[PDB]
RNA sequence: GGCCGGUACCCGCGCGCCGAAAGGCGUGCCCCUCGGGGCACUGCGCUGCAACGCCCUGCGGGCUCUCCAUCCGACCCGUC
RNA sequence: GUAAGCAGAACUGGCGAUGCGGGAUGAACCGGAAGCCGGGUUACGGUGCCCAACUGCGCGCUAACCUAGAACCCACAAAGG
RNA sequence: CCUGCGCCCGCCGCCCGCCCCGACCCACGUUAGGGGCGCUUGCGCCCCCAAGGGCCCGUGCCAUUGGCUAAGCCGGUCCG
C-alpha cells in the first residue's frame, strides 16, 4: 500500500531550487520524470519530480484545467489553509519565522523559554513524586 | 528559461550572376545552438544539396522560431538521419514535451546515450507535432490517459539549498513512496 | 548618484560657484586680487646640507568618515573588541572625530560613555527614544588623553597602590555618568525587558551562524 | 568532500548499512582535516558488487605476497575493523608524518564496545545504502565477507550485539516512559502559563 | 557544561585550517585555506570576506608573561563552491598549523 | 571585499561669508518653465592625506646565523 | 621490408640548447616559452579520497559467477557469435 | 612480589603544564515502508522530512562586596 501518488490535481511542495517552499498543483504529467505544475501566482510550467515533494492534499480538478477553475477548486479544497495548519506545512512557516527573529526578539524568546524550562522541571518533579 | 537549442529558419540564395541575375531563394528550418551555428549549418546543407557554397552564396536572413504555447504538453515526432559507426540510418523518435526545442534537446541526449552518436552526426529530417491517437511508440502512448496515477519510485533526499548540508545527521532518513 | 554628483561637481560653472570667486569679486574691486611675496624671514639659523624642504601644513581636506545607514541616535549596539566585547550598549551620537560615542548605561553594564570605532560595533534593529538626553557637552577634548610622562614605570609597589588610591578618572566624569544614566534609564524603562537585555551580553552559542543571524 | 567542520571531541559513526568506499572517503577527509572519528558496527558495512565479486577481489588480494619473505609484503587482514582501516589508509598518504598522525585519529571497532554504547552514533547520509544503491542491485556485508575470508569471531560479535541490543531495548522503553511523563509535564506548564508564554507559540511546533 | 569554566562569551566563529592554496605539485604559502564552522556555500563566505581571524597557538618559552601566541589574518576571498575561504596572514603559517583551530571574529563588520 | 599607492603637476587649498562639518551662498544668458537644469566672465598664488594607539633595556623587537619539526619540491655531479 | 622503439627521402614544427602547468612516471603528446615579487583571470587537465575544485543540477545506457570500465600519443586485442 | 631510609596510597593549600570554549543528546530496524499513543490486539487517531531537532542562566570583566534562601537543577564526596 502506498500513501502518496502523482496524479492530476495533487499539490506538491517544491523542495529544491530558487523557488523553495511554493505549493504547486500537478495538472499533468509530461513523462516518467517531468510534470506540469501550476500555481495561482506562477504560470504553468514543467518541473521535475526530483524537485517536487508531494503533499497529502489533493484537489478535484480537470486535466490542465483553466486558471479560473483551478483557483476555485483550490479554495474549494482550502489547500493553503490546510497546508498551513498541517504539521508539515507549519514546519516551513515556523522555520521562516525563526529566521526572521532579530536580537531583541531572540532575547525575549530566550527569557520566555528559560522560565518554561524551569516550569516543566518543577511540574515533572511534582508529578514524578506524586506517582508513588 | 535557457534552451540549449533553438529552431531558426534561414533564407539564402546564390550570388546574383549576370546570367540569371535573380537567383532562386532557399528556405530551411534548422536547429542549432545560436545564430552563427545555424548559418554555418545552413551552408552545409545548401552545399551538399543545392550546390551552393557560402563564397558563391549569400545569406538573406536568419530568424528564430519560438513555440506557440509553451504551457501545453505536445506529442512530438522527429524523423532523423544519423551516422552510426559503420554507416547511416533513418529513425523515428516520439517525445512528449511542452516545446519542440526541449524535445529536440531531449532527442540529442537520447541519441548520444542509446547510440553514441554525437551532434555532428545527426540530421533532423522532419519535425511534426504528432498529436495523440496517432503516436506509434509505447513509451509516449502509455502516458495518454486521464486518471493517470503512480508514485515516485525514485526521489532524491537533499537539502533544499546547499546551506543546510551537513556531513553528520543523527537520524536515519525516512523514505516512503 | 555618485557619477551625477561627480559631473555636477566637475562642471566649470559650478566649480566657480563652489570656489566662490564671486564675493572675491566683491572685496577687491570688480577684479580678482593679486598675490604678493610673503615670508620675508631672512633669518636662517641653520643651513641643512641636503636640499632644503620645510614642514607640510596638510592642505588636503579629507571627507569625514560616513556612518552606517542602520545606525541612528538611539540604537542598541553590540561591542566586539576590547574589554567590553559582547556588551550591549546604546549609541548616543557620532562624535566629531569620526568615532561612535556610546553608553551602557553605566549603572547596568558598567560600560561608561566611551568612544568606540564604528568598525567594531554591530547595529541591532532596536531603537530607544533619546530625544530628552543632553549630549552636546561631549566632544573629543572630553576624551583627549594628555598622557603623562614616560618616566613612570609601573612596578609592584605601584601595581596595587594605584588600585587602592582613587587618583583615576576625575570626579566630574563620575558626575556626568549620573546625569546621562538617569536621563536614559527613564526612557529605557518605557521599553519592556530592555533593562535585562542591556544587562545581558551577546554570546554566540552553538549552532548560531552569524551570516544567518539578523541584527 | 571538504570536511564537516563540527567541533566535537570525537564523532562516533554507526557504520551499519553504509558503503565502504564512500564512508571511508568521508572519514578519511575528516581525519585529514583533523577530526577524530570512531567508527563502530564496522561489521555491517554494505559493499556494492556481489558477495562473489568481493570474494574474488579479496582472494586476488590474498595471492599478493612478497615472494622472498611473505611476512614482509602485504598484510592481509580479516577483521572488518582492520579491513576498513586499511581502506582508509588507502585514501590517506600514510608514508608522511601528516599521514600517520591522520590515521592516529582513527579508531575502528566491530560492534559498539563501551564507552561507545552510551553515545549517539552519527550516520553519514552521503553513504547510506538506501540512498546510494538502487534497491535491487546485489551487494554484500563486510562481516559476511570476512567470515568467508578467515575472521573467526563472527559468532562472538553476534553474541555481544544481541546482548547489547536487548540491553538497549530495556533502556529505550524506560525513555518512552520518561518521555510520556515529560509530555504531561510540558502541558502541565503550558496550561499553567498563558499570556506569559504566547511569544513561543509562533516559533513552536 | 552547566556550571562550567572557560570563556563566557564567544564573539568569534571557529574554523579549521585546511592547508594551502596548492596546485597538484605546488604550494603557495602566501595564502592559506580555512573552513569556517557552519558555512557551506560560496555566497555565505562573501559575508566573512574581510572579517579578520587569529591563529592562536602557544610556544615553549614564556614571553610577555604568557605562552599563548597570536598570528593575525583575514578572509580574502572564497575558495570553491563549498564555503572554504582563502585567508591571508601577516606571516605565513607553519605547515603544522593545518588541522588546528582558528578564531574568526567579526571586527571589520557591517 | 581584496591588493597597491598617499601626492612639488591630475586632483587640492588660500586670496569673502555662513557653517564642527559633508557643504550652502552671487550675477547674467538658454532650457524645460513645477523641481530645478545647462552655459558663462577667470586672475594671482601656494600645493609631500590624516586620526589614535602598543613597546622603548623588557619574558621586548628581528636576524640574512645555528639546530629541529612540518607541507610542498627534489634522482649525483663532470662528461661523450 | 612481413613488421620493427627499422633503413632512406619531401613540407612543417618540436627536442637537442628548455625550464614551466597537464597526460600518475616519459626530451620531443596537449597548453605554453621564463628577469624578481604582490593581486586578479585563464590554457591544457579535472572537481570521491590521495589532491586545490561539486559525492552539484539533468537524461539515458551497463550488472561483468572473465581483475566490469574508466584520457590524443598509449601502452593493443581480431574474425565471428 | 612490589626495595627500613626507598617508596605507595588519602586528604587539602596551592602553583604550574595539556585540552577546550555549551568541546550537552545510548533505541533496534526498513526505506515497494516506518513511528507514537489508545483501546477489538486488530483496528483507529496523529505523525515522518532529515539533529533543518531537542536540552541547558543560555545571559556575571572565565566573572565586585555582602546577607538570606523556598521548591528546582547541577558538580564534588559517602554509601549501596
Ligand atoms: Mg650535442
Ligand atoms: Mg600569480
Ligand atoms: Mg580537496
Amino acid at each position: 500500500p502506498f500513501k502518496r501518488f502523482v496524479e492530476i490535481g495533487r499539490v506538491a511542495l517544491v523542495n529544491y531550487g530558487k523557488d523553495y517552499g511554493r505549493l504547486v498543483v500537478i495538472v499533468d504529467v509530461v513523462d516518467q520524470n517531468r510534470a506540469l505544475v501550476d500555481a495561482p501566482d506562477m504560470v504553468r510550467c514543467q518541473m521535475n519530480f526530483k524537485r517536487l515533494s508531494l503533499t497529502d492534499i489533493k484537489i478535484d480538478i480537470k486535466r490542465i484545467p483553466k486558471k479560473a477553475t483551478l483557483i476555485k477548486a483550490m479554495e474549494e479544497a482550502d489547500v493553503k489553509t490546510k497546508w498551513e495548519n498541517s504539521s508539515w506545512g507549519k514546519k516551513l512557516i515556523v522555520q521562516k519565522k525563526r529566521a526572521a527573529l532579530n536580537d531583541f526578539d531572540r532575547f525575549k524568546v530566550m527569557l520566555a523559554k528559560i522560565k518554561r524550562g524551569g516550569a516543566i522541571r518543577q511540574e515533572l518533579a511534582k508529578l514524578k513524586k506524586e506517582v508513588a | 528559461v535557457a534552451f540549449r537549442f533553438h529552431q531558426y529558419q534561414v533564407v539564402g540564395r546564390a550570388l546574383p550572376t549576370p546570367g540569371d541575375e535573380q537567383p532562386k531563394i532557399y528556405r530551411m528550418k534548422l536547429w542549432a545552438t545560436n545564430e552563427v551555428r545555424a548559418k554555418s549549418k545552413f551552408w552545409y546543407f545548401l552545399r551538399k544539396l543545392k550546390k551552393v557554397k557560402k563564397s558563391n552564396g549569400q545569406m538573406l536572413a536568419i530568424n528564430e522560431i519560438f513555440e506557440k504555447n509553451p504551457t501545453t504538453i505536445k506529442n512530438y515526432g522527429i524523423w532523423l538521419r544519423y551516422q552510426s559507426r559503420t554507416g547511416y540510418h533513418n529513425m523515428y523518435k516520439e517525445y512528449r514535451d511542452t516545446t519542440l526545442n526541449g524535445a529536440v534537446e531531449q532527442m540529442y541526449t537520447e541519441m548520444a546515450s542509446r547510440h553514441r552518436v554525437r551532434s555532428p552526426c545527426i540530421q533532423i529530417i522532419k519535425t511534426a507535432t504528432v498529436n495523440f491517437k496517432l503516436c506509434k511508440r509505447d513509451n509516449t502512448k502509455q502516458f495518454h490517459n486521464s486518471k493517470i496515477k503512480f508514485p515516485l519510485v525514485y526521489q532524491k533526499v537533499r537539502p533544499p539549498t546547499r546551506k543546510l548540508k551537513t556531513t553528520y545527521k543523527a537520524t536515519r532518513p525516512n523514505l516512503f513512496m | 548618484s555618485k557619477m551625477a554628483l561627480g559631473i555636477k561637481r566637475a562642471s566649470r560653472s559650478h566649480t566657480y560657484h563652489r570656489r566662490g570667486l564671486w564675493a572675491i569679486k566683491a572685496k577687491h574691486g570688480g577684479a580678482l586680487p593679486k598675490a604678493e611675496k610673503p615670508a620675508a624671514v631672512a633669518e636662517p639659523k641653520f643651513y641643512p646640507a641636503d636640499d632644503v624642504k620645510p614642514r607640510t601644513v596638510s592642505t588636503r581636506k579629507p571627507h569625514p568618515t560616513k556612518l552606517r545607514s542602520t545606525i541612528t541616535p538611539g540604537t542598541v549596539l553590540i561591542l566586539l573588541a576590547g574589554r567590553y566585547m559582547g556588551k550591549r550598549v546604546v549609541f548616543l551620537k557620532q562624535l566629531q572625530s569620526g568615532l561612535l560615542l556610546i553608553t551602557g548605561p553605566f549603572k547596568i553594564n558598567g560600560v561608561p560613555i566611551r568612544r568606540v570605532n564604528q568598525a567594531y560595533v554591530i547595529a541591532t534593529s532596536t531603537k530607544v527614544d533619546i530625544s530628552k538626553v543632553n549630549v552636546q557637552k561631549f566632544d573629543d577634548k572630553y576624551f583627549a588623553r594628555e598622557k603623562k610622562t614616560r618616566a613612570k614605570k609601573t612596578e609592584g609597589e605601584l601595581f596595587e597602590s594605584d588600585k587602592e588610591a582613587t587618583k583615576n578618572l576625575p570626579d566630574f566624569k563620575k558626575d556626568d555618568q549620573k546625569v546621562i544614566d538617569a536621563e536614559l534609564i527613564k526612557a529605557i524603562d518605557a521599553v519592556p525587558d530592555l533593562k535585562n537585555y542591556l544587562g545581558a551580553r551577546f554570546s554566540l552559542r552553538d549552532g548560531d551562524k552569524p551570516h544567518e543571524m539578523t541584527f | 568532500v571538504s570536511g564537516s567542520g563540527v567541533c566535537a571531541k570525537r564523532v562516533v559513526v554507526d557504520a551499519r548499512h553504509h558503503m565502504l568506499g564512500r564512508l571511508a572517503s568521508i572519514v578519511a577527509k575528516e581525519l585529514l582535516n583533523g577530526q577524530r572519528v570512531v567508527v563502530v558496527r564496522c561489521e555491517e558495512i554494505c559493499m556494492s558488487g556481489g558477495l562473489v565479486r568481493q570474494k574474488m577481489k579479496y582472494l586476488r588480494f590474498l595471492r599478493k605476497r612478497m615472494n622472498t619473505k611473505p611476512s614482509h609484503g602485504p598484510i592481509h587482514f580479516r577483521a572488518p575493523a582492520k579491513i576498513l582501516w586499511r581502506t582508509i589508509r588507502g585514501m590517506i598518504p600514510h608514508k608522511t608524518a601528516r599521514g600517520e598522525a591522520a590515521l592516529a585519529r582513527l579508531k575502528a571497532y566491530e560492534g559498539v564496545p563501551p564507552p561507545y554504547d552510551r553515545t549517539k552514533r552519527m550516520v553519514i547520509p552521503d553513504a547510506l545504502k538506501v540512498l546510494r544503491l538502487q534497491p535491487g542491485h546485489r551487494y554484500c556485508l563486510l562481516g559476511q565477507l570476512s567470515k568467508e575470508v578467515g575472521w573467526n569471531y563472527a559468532d562472538t560479535i553476534r553474541e555481544l550485539e544481541e546482548k547489547r541490543k536487548e540491553k538497549a531495548k530495556v533502556s529505550y522503553d524506560r525513555r518512552k516512559q520518561l518521555a510520556k511523563l515529560r509530555v504531561k509535564a510540558e502541558k502541565a506548564a503550558e496550561e499553567k502559563l498563558g499570556t506569559q508564554l504566547e511569544i513561543l507559540a509562533p516559533i513552536k511546533y | 557544561v552547566k556550571g562550567r569554566t572557560g570563556q563566557r562569551v564567544r564573539l568569534y566563529v571557529r574554523g579549521t585550517i585546511l592547508g594551502y592554496k596548492r596546485s597538484k605539485s605546488n604550494q603557495y604559502e602566501t595564502a592559506s585555506l580555512v573552513q569556517i564552522e557552519g558555512v557551506n556555500t560560496r555566497e555565505d563566505v562573501a559575508w566573512y570576506g574581510g572579517k579578520r581571524m587569529a591563529y592562536v597557538y602557544k610556544a615553549k618559552t614564556k614571553s610577555n608573561g604568557t605562552h599563548y601566541r597570536c598570528i593575525w589574518g583575514k578572509v580574502s576571498r572564497p575558495h570553491g563552491n563549498t564555503g572554504v575561504v582563502r585567508a591571508k596572514f601577516t606571516s605565513n603559517l607553519p605547515a603544522e598549523a593545518m588541522g588546528k583551530k582558528v578564531r574568526v571574529f567579526m571586527y571589520p563588520s557591517s
